[PDB]
């Protein structure tokens, strides 16, 4: 969703207008005003490829932000921009160890919230408290107050 | 993890290695003495390239790894397994280096000189250890027993040692070792179970039946009478449930397995049973102290965890010796770890801290001179 | 907040991470230079005689052997450490595997071909 | 949802069965030890009675 | 017995790098430049050693890190 | 089918829990009797040793 929404916001206005037009084309005559498994499969047939039902479910689950089981415009942009794989080309294991070490400056084996916050402060961008909390949750899985190396590895999916 | 500069007590007993820091009452790292070796060659990618498993890592996988015993009858067969088990105990469980604290090892009585020189050399040259010391198991067991008189019977896995100590006096001339123990009992149970009908010829099953013996097998109070009453079995035969699920049914064989100790003729050896050998050892001692040896006999070794050994010993000794005196046999609780426990209480004395052997004197003297210094 | 902001923060983290790594590399180079200057000091050949140069060369050879001995000990330590690191890393991989095998969905059809096939001539910016 | 519930119930049953087997092995060992102690105590009792009689004699 | 030979090989590996030096066929001036090449060898050696040291430190952190992982997924 | 499997797993878990609890009560009872018998045997052995000392004297 991270790279997806980033690419979405990177779209231009004319592109988003074409996306809205294509959405109206896909939901043309629909009954829920959104693209569900039925409408997505209909579009896939209209194209040529055939999609597995479980695959259609898993895809709609990888684009929704609401919880409707259907694809709306806000999710149409994600479903129409996810093509480029932004989170590919994972950094080398040595580079990952370097990342963990420099995030664990005091040499302890854990990236406490203080290190993450000072890092966000150092980056220079205006860090919002909500951003801090969301990143802290994304890293620290068990919510013990620190990001270990396994939780840090988990922090690298959707990141590049 | 450790804030006290004290020797690491590592009892490398045959069948079970028991390692722990001095001052503790029980070993923390207890694992069998086995080395599992990758049998086949895999084209798979990603698995550990480690070419030598050890301890619980080998116990968890006994179907793929061919199992080799690092000790046989007492004589060390392979030294690579020795280096493996110490390096593992040092850098996988204890999480401490030997370069910061001494190490009080325990060796079996009447062992080869090559074994002692080899272990000492691996502990001085290869590993940087400030000081080493070899100790006999019987003395430490008598320490843990809390006495100074008696004959210690240490039955390990492949060797059995009878060591008489009266009024705190070792008798190096009377110590007689006999290679009858848990492995020959496992072999006897295996061949008699093959006679029963369930035939196996692999080591993993051998370890499984060894565990089954440790759990169920006991000593009989009257062999022939139990044979007669078990001919028509009812409660005498038990149905055990294998950890895999196969329903095994074992009857009299249990209390006939350790009986091989009392009748070595079953394995076609002219050696005498453990009780008769101990009795002969008592005659080899002087008469004056024989009564005290009768009244203070102590037992050691994991093999003594079977129920019914004390009573069998009492009846056999009473049948062999006169029945006029008093012959009480004492077995301290948790005798198996007692040896190790002794090590702990032996490493806390300052005098013992003065009886260690540092690197420099050993290097100039050489290993053989070190053998003379100890004894 | 949005997810794009989090991605921007993460990429900024990565670049500030790389700059930090470069700074640490430069500091390590400087520390190596200083340690070299402290340990191995230059020679003083001005005023040495024939036999004196011979004795100096013998002493330099002895120092050569002493340093190689130290380096060999440190290299044996480094090899033991490499072995231990490999063992521990593989054990951790075996532990953490379980059910965490990922993939990038293949039904995500490339936008360029999809955009052409849906629009025709209208697709110019995408 | 039902598969998660099944997995949790299965793990619970496995843990319970393991603990139960450990308790059973302990029970057998303790029962054999108690039987041995009762037999030996009876022998000591009869022996002490015999020795009291011998003291009187 | 092979382990004793292993320790002997450790000393033998230190022994192999050292070779006999000859100061009889050299003159006064050449010896000086030759002393300098010995000196550079020294320099070189310590450099690699230093590297190892730094790597050792790094490697130790790795170990620590690794330990934490087994203490978080057990 | 998975619901049937969940029901079976729950039944087995209940059975194992009940058996483990019964075994825990039995273990407590047997340990109580065990320590009582150990005390009795120690007393008997002490009295026998006293009688032996008297016999020798
Ligand atoms: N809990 C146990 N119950 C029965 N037998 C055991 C037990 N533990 C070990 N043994 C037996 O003891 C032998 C190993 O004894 P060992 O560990 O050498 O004793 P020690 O450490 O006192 O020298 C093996 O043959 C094994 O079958
Ligand atoms: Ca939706
Ligand atoms: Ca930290
Ligand atoms: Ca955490
Ligand atoms: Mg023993």
């Amino acid at each position: 969703d991270d790279i997806y929404k980033a690419a979405v916001e990177q779209l231009t206005e004319e592109q988003k207008n074409e996306f809205k037009a294509a959405f109206d084309i896909f939901v043309l005559g629909a009954e829920d005003g959104c693209i569900s498994t039925k409408e997505l499969g209909k579009v896939m047939r209209m194209l040529g490829q055939n999609p597995t039902p479980e695959e259609l479910q898993e895809m709609i689950d990888e684009v929704d932000e609401d919880g409707s089981g259907t694809v709306d415009f806000d999710e149409f942009l994600v479903m129409m921009v996810r093509c480029m794989k932004d989170d590919s080309k994972g950094k080398s294991e040595e580079e990952l160890s370097d990342l963990f070490r420099m995030f664990d400056k005091n040499a302890d084996g854990y990236i406490d919230l203080d290190e993450l916050k000072i890092m966000l402060q150092a980056t220079g961008e205006t860090i919002t408290e909500d951003d801090i909390e969301e990143l802290m949750k994304d890293g620290d899985k068990n919510n013990d107050g620190r990001i270990d190396y396994d939780e840090f590895l988990e922090f690298m999916k959707g990141v590049e | 993890d450790e804030d006290e500069t004290t020797a690491l007590v590592c009892d490398n007993g045959s069948g079970l290695v028991k390692a722990g820091f001095a001052g503790d009452d029980a070993p923390r790292a207890v694992f069998p003495s086995i080395v599992g070796r990758p049998r086949h060659q895999g084209v798979m990618v990603g698995m550990g390239q480690k070419d030598s498993y050890v301890g619980d890592e080998a116990q968890s996988k006994r179907g793929i790894l061919t199992l080799k015993y690092p000790i046989e009858h007492g004589i060390i067969t392979n030294w690579d397994d020795m280096e493996k088990i110490w390096h593992h105990t040092f850098y996988n469980e204890l999480r401490v280096a030997p370069e910061e604290h001494p190490t009080l090892l325990t060796e079996a009585p009447l062992n080869p000189k090559a074994n002692r020189e080899k272990m000492t050399q691996i502990m001085f040259e290869t590993f940087n250890v400030p000081a080493m010391y070899v100790a006999i198991q019987a003395v430490l067991s008598l320490y843990a027993s809390g006495r100074t008189t008696g004959i210690v019977l240490d039955s390990g896995d492949g060797v059995t040692h009878n060591v008489p100590i009266y009024e705190g006096y070792a008798l190096p001339h009377a110590i007689m070792r006999l290679d009858l123990a848990g492995r020959d009992l496992t072999d006897y149970l295996m061949k008699i179970l093959t006679e029963r009908g369930y035939s196996f010829v692999t080591t993993a099953e051998r370890e499984i039946v060894r565990d089954i013996k440790e759990k169920l097998c006991y000593v009989a109070l009257d062999f022939e009478n139990e044979m007669a009453t078990a001919a028509s079995s009812s409660s005498l035969e038990k149905s055990y449930e294998l950890p895999d699920g196969q329903v095994i049914t074992i009857g009299n064989e249990r209390f006939r397995c350790p009986e091989t100790l009392f009748q070595p003729s079953f394995i076609g050896m002219e050696s005498a049973g453990i009780h008769e050998t101990t009795y002969n050892s008592i005659m080899k001692c002087d008469i004056d102290i024989r009564k005290d040896l009768y009244a203070n006999n102590v037992m050691s070794g994991g093999t003594t965890m079977y129920p019914g050994i004390a009573d069998r010993m009492q009846k056999e000794i009473t049948a062999l010796a006169p029945s006029t005196m008093k012959i009480k046999i004492i077995a301290p609780p948790e005798r198996k770890y007692s040896v190790w426990i002794g090590g702990s209480i032996l490493a806390s004395l300052s005098t013992f801290q003065q009886m260690w052997i540092t690197k420099q004197e050993y290097d100039e003297a050489g290993p053989s001179i070190v053998h003379r210094k100890c004894f | 907040i949005s997810a794009s902001r989090k991605l921007q923060l993460k990429t900024l983290l990565l670049q500030i991470a790389k700059q930090e790594l470069e700074r640490e590399a430069e500091e390590r180079r400087g520390e190596k230079g200083r340690a070299l200057s402290t340990r191995c000091q230059p020679l003083e050949l001005a005023g040495l005689g024939f036999a004196e140069l011979q004795d100096l060369c013998r002493q330099l050879h002895a120092r050569v052997d002493k340093v190689d001995e130290e380096r060999y000990d440190i290299e044996a330590k480094v090899t033991k450490n490499i072995t231990e690191i490999a063992d521990l890393t593989q054990k951790i991989f075996d532990l953490r595997g379980k059910f965490k095998r990922p993939t990038l969905r293949r039904v995500r059809i490339s936008a360029d071909a999809m955009m052409q096939a849906l629009l025709g001539a209208r697709a110019k910016e995408s | 949802i039902i598969e998660s519930d099944l997995e949790r119930a299965e793990e619970r049953a496995e843990l319970s069965e393991g603990k139960c087997a450990e308790l059973e092995e302990e029970l057998k060992t303790v029962t054999n030890n108690l039987k041995s102690l009762e037999a030996q105590a009876e022998k000591y009792s009869q022996k002490e009675d015999r020795y009291e009689e011998e003291i009187k004699v | 017995g092979k382990r004793q030979t292993e320790r002997e090989k450790k000393k033998k590996i230190l022994a192999e790098r050292r070779k006999v030096l000859a100061i009889d066929h050299l003159n006064e001036d050449q010896l000086r430049e030759k002393a300098k090449e010995l000196w550079q060898s020294i320099y070189n050696l310590e450099a690699e050693k230093f590297d190892l040291q730094e790597k050792f430190k790094q490697q130790k952190y790795e170990i620590n890190v690794l330990r934490n992982r087994i203490n978080d997924n057990q």
